[PDB]
């Protein structure tokens, strides 16, 4: 199983969810779970060895869920005659990433200065 | 090497010593372009203008022609060495030098 | 049949399909699985001898299935008696397609430097 | 009758066609029959030929003619004062057309650089 | 009578068209046929022998006919009772053109380069 | 009478006129028909024998008041509270006139390439 | 060393000596392109002009040849480095202007 | 300190005593550029445009 689980994401989300949104957060921690493991495959060992990688490990994957979970229904607005509401404008394109600074986090980190060495094969 | 770049030399005089000249944004019927041929001949004495409708971006371009001296002075090299390898006079071979 | 399945798709899209939504997800993903198999040909057999690897496939046609499906309709708003609502604005006339960062899950890597080689044939 | 049918146009709408509308189906199907064979010959020689093959031409029969019949009355809402729709800004749409990641499927391509070549007539 | 007829017309509409509509209809369909006789002396012998060459000038007719009978009325919007519709955005339209996409598939082809050639008159 | 009649202007303009607008469209196509003249003096002889030349100036006298009677009164919307349309930008124009391509379709097109020629009076 | 410098400035003469002329924003097939072979035949005499549709921001331009002189300015510093370790008068590497 | 300078010199003249040409924008696919070697081969004789 995956070292997050619902009750992560949930306690993240500061509502409960249905059971058709349970099934939906069981998917998204299995995508988040490769995800890392792809980058980092000792991951298993370490976030059983040592609990602070572990606590930062578990709280990745809960908001690398929340991040598309929040309003994946892609309202606005709703209303009836009675009670109304509206909310602040959001991408429609919610896609399973993990952010550059959270790589950071789990101790991988990218270099945006590389460089291109020209060859050419020596002469026999 | 001095007999490729008298053929490279040769070559460039007959294709590219000459700036190509382009239009761009322009519709071959405007230009009144016929189209069985692709051509339109039109009468180039001296110091005729000519004026086009002009369309949204249109305008006109050159490519550069080629310097072919920056062939000759790979040439003059060759002669240098010619004459350096054979011990000749180097009248016999960079006949302006001396 | 196919590796993914309509359960996949319902899955992560958190609604139950009608009977037409499902013939839709039926052709849909038999076109995504045949969309991997074009450019991965050893696919279906990559599969299953690799199970991880399986369940990125299968999570993978699902969710290109799902971002052609979520509004398929195309409505931004309806009305009904009293209730109304509106949904977050997205892009019209989207096709099936796997991205670059769900070709590198699949292990194809497109190289954005490449180079043009002039050549002249030698004389004889 | 052509390679796709309206059966197939029709599974892709998720919406069952009206009377007056199969018939503008069978006429869009006989267009992208045509144009696709323009284009390769053979074609009915290797949706015979091939299974896989013949998927293709299946699939991309139908999106062409899909892409079209897609909201063809060009309404963008309708009402009357207990129920009311608006749709998303979709494009004036005004051809039937195959994507150049259609063509490519079919396995023909157009090479984005091409030479223009001087020449000149020899003496003689 | 010409080539196409009002049946073709309404077969890629989607509605029966008036007695009124079918005049402005026939004296359209004329009008595309003169259009495409003028580039090509041929065409009624060519739709004669060839059924292939015939389906494309039945089609390339009724389609361009089509875009201008098509809402030829200028409503954006009309409201009747509680009734309401709302349509696309449109150009001006104003008037019968056969696309460059439409001479490819009728055989005659214009080239985007062509020559200015200078001309002196040799001397004599 | 001129070559073309107010029935072949109804032809195109699907809505039937009133007394008004027969007087206006005769008027109009008189005027349509003297401007064809002034450019093309053998217009009418021409027309006398050739019976596709006919139709060309038929149609385009046709069209050169179609252009300019729709929606003469210049309304965009109009209402008595239980009907109501309102209309696309239409350009709001003010003159009879006639298409370079129109031009082109009687045989009289110009060319957009001229050059101006310096000259000075020789000497003597 | 000079052997370096004369096989690249060679190659350099075969490759390089004359610009390579670009056009940006022209389809293949507006240009009409044989699709069958990727080349086009044009009419390449003496001041005869191109126009071409384009107005997609369409555009010529060109790579520069390279300066062969760049090459011969380090042939002479060798030559006059082949002079001084050998000690022969500097005629016989035609290396002085005297 | 000489022998350092004609090295340099020499080396130049290997990597660099030419332009470097640059394409930006253009798609490899779209130059055609094959998958398996990142190499588009085209004809390089003068005049070509």
């Amino acid at each position: 199983a995956t070292l997050a689980t619902h009750e992560d994401v949930t306690a993240f989300w500061a509502r409960t969810p249905t059971a058709e949104e349970i099934v939906l957060i069981n998917r998204r921690l299995a995508q988040a779970e490769r995800m890392l493991l792809r980058a980092i495959p000792e991951l298993l060992i370490k976030a059983s060895s040592d609990p602070v990688f572990r606590a930062e490990v578990i709280d990745i994957e809960a908001e690398a869920v929340l991040r598309l979970v929040r309003n994946h229904e892609g309202y606005l607005s709703e209303t009836d005659g009675n009670y109304t509401y509206m909310l602040q404008a959001q991408d429609p394109n919610r896609k399973l990433e993990i952010l550059p600074e959270e790589w950071e986090v789990l101790g991988i980190v990218r270099s945006g200065l590389g460089i291109l060495v020209p060859t050419v094969v020596l002469p026999s | 090497a001095a007999a490729q770049i008298l053929m490279n030399m040769q070559g460039t005089a007959n294709l590219m010593a000459i700036p190509q000249r382009l239009i761009f944004g322009a519709k071959p019927e405007e230009l009144g372009i016929n189209a069985e041929t692709g051509q339109r001949m039109f009468d180039a004495y001296m110091a005729r203008i000519l004026a086009f409708e002009g369309g949204e971006g249109a305008h006109a371009e050159q490519f550069s022609a080629a310097e072919l001296r920056n062939f000759v002075d790979a040439l003059d090299a060759l002669d240098r060495k010619a004459a350096s390898y054979s011990g000749l006079p180097p009248q016999y071979l960079s006949s302006s030098s001396d």
